[PDB]
């Protein structure tokens, strides 16, 4: 996973 | 500097996705033929300086500033142990309150959500690109290649994008000349005149995310009419073959629209010149 969601 | 310049992306038909998916769970497959009308794409990711012009003009407060935190990658002080929600990290303070953008005005703006990006692009007389527009543009007039420039990562022994070298996440060697982001005009352009379309910052697109695509031919597709996450493309300075192999035009990922992070930015598109 490359960018976590808020 | 002309870091808000756009280039004409020619009308054409292209193969979106791939029948040789590298990350199957992301719906890289199936390959499908998509027709795209001529339009304009920003040559560069939106930079700190260009975003500052927007904020100066409108007074816009970004969602990360309102929320009071944003995700930062540990290696430069969550979905992974290396991602921390940092209080006071935002576009002006990319690693937290005691970081600054003063020495990196020409680097891509970060910690911008999908809503922030739509606000900027609309202010500028532009819009976000669709995923199909974005991918077509990424491919830069080549058919069925991994990268904007072809199938070799370092053609002629040259670095063509800002990604990770070394062992992720412990060691980034900075072999390509940048550990974090690079200026928006760094590295060679692709065949259409686009800079850093893979690597550097991830880029928001207008589409809602789905992994279920028809093989049907389409015209100027917009993505599904509903969803919970918006599509982002292109990978970032963090991307690596070993963990997030998404510095390919066909690659794709997603986040909720109010998301923001230290590796995520955008560029705009437009039907006509603004
Ligand atoms: C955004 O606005 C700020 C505040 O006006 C600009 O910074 C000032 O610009 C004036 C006019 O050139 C300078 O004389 C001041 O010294 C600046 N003050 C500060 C707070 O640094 C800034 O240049 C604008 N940024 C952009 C990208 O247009
Ligand atoms: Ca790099
Ligand atoms: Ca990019
Ligand atoms: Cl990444």
């Amino acid at each position: 996973l490359c960018t976590p969601s808020r | 500097l002309a870091h808000s310049k756009m280039v004409p992306i020619p009308a054409g038909v292209f193969t979106m996705g791939t029948d040789d998916p590298q990350i199957k769970q992301d719906g890289e497959a199936p390959a499908r033929r998509v027709t795209i009308d001529a339009f304009y794409m920003d040559a560069y990711e939106v930079s700190n300086t260009e975003f500052e012009k927007f904020v100066n003009s409108t007074g816009y407060l970004t969602e990360a500033e309102k929320f009071g935190d944003s995700f930062v990658f540990e290696g430069m002080l969550a979905a992974a142990p290396w991602w921390l929600p940092v209080k006071g990290a935002n576009w002006r303070h990319p690693e937290g309150p005691d970081s600054t953008i003063l020495h990196r005005p020409d680097h891509p703006v970060l910690h911008v959500s999908w809503n922030d990006a739509v606000a900027y692009c609309t202010w500028a007389g532009k819009r976000l690109p669709t995923e199909a527009e974005w991918e077509y543009s990424c491919r830069g007039g080549l058919h069925n290649r991994l990268f904007p420039w072809g199938n070799k990562l370092q053609p002629k022994g040259q670095h063509y994008a800002n990604i990770w070298q070394g062992e992720f996440p412990v060691t980034n060697t900075g072999e390509d000349g940048f550990q974090g982001t690079a200026p928006v005009d760094a590295f060679p352009p692709n065949g259409y005149g686009l800079y850093n379309i893979v690597g550097n910052a991830w880029e928001w697109t207008s589409d809602w995310w789905t992994v279920h695509h028809s093989v049907e031919e389409t015209l100027n597709p917009k993505g599904p009419p509903s969803g919970k996450d918006r599509v982002k493309k292109g990978g970032s300075y963090m991307s690596h073959r070993s963990y997030c192999y998404r510095y390919r035009c066909a690659a794709r990922s997603q986040n909720t629209p109010d998301s923001s992070a230290s590796n995520l930015g955008f560029r705009c598109a437009a039907d006509r010149l603004p």
